[PDB]
């Protein structure tokens, strides 16, 4: 017996995405994560969007 | 995004009435000027009389 994931995981769109994707046509997953480990000088993301 | 065009439609519709508003104004004027420069005799004319 197996634990399966019950639904499918929902990817959504940040503020700050909507903004590059108007401006650049280009969308950066997990904007705001990048934004606080670069500033806080961290080299590593945690997880994967 | 969608929100983002529903509002922009919204926007521009409200900015047509509002050039649209403003337009007959001044078309208005315009008219009324147009007449009242009509049937305006000239100095001479005028001062002659």
């Amino acid at each position: 017996t197996v634990s399966a994931p019950a639904t499918y995981g929902n990817f959504v769109l940040s503020p700050e995405n909507a903004v590059t994707a108007i401006s650049y046509h280009s969308i950066l997953a997990d904007f705001n994560s990048y934004k606080a480990h670069l500033t806080s000088g961290q080299p590593h993301l945690p997880n994967d969007s | 995004l969608d929100k983002i065009l529903n509002v922009e439609a919204m926007h521009t519709v409200l900015r047509a009435l509002k050039n649209t508003a403003d337009a007959m104004e001044r078309g208005l004027i315009h008219s009324f000027l147009q007449t009242l420069l009509r049937k305006a005799p000239p100095y001479f004319v005028v001062q002659t009389l």
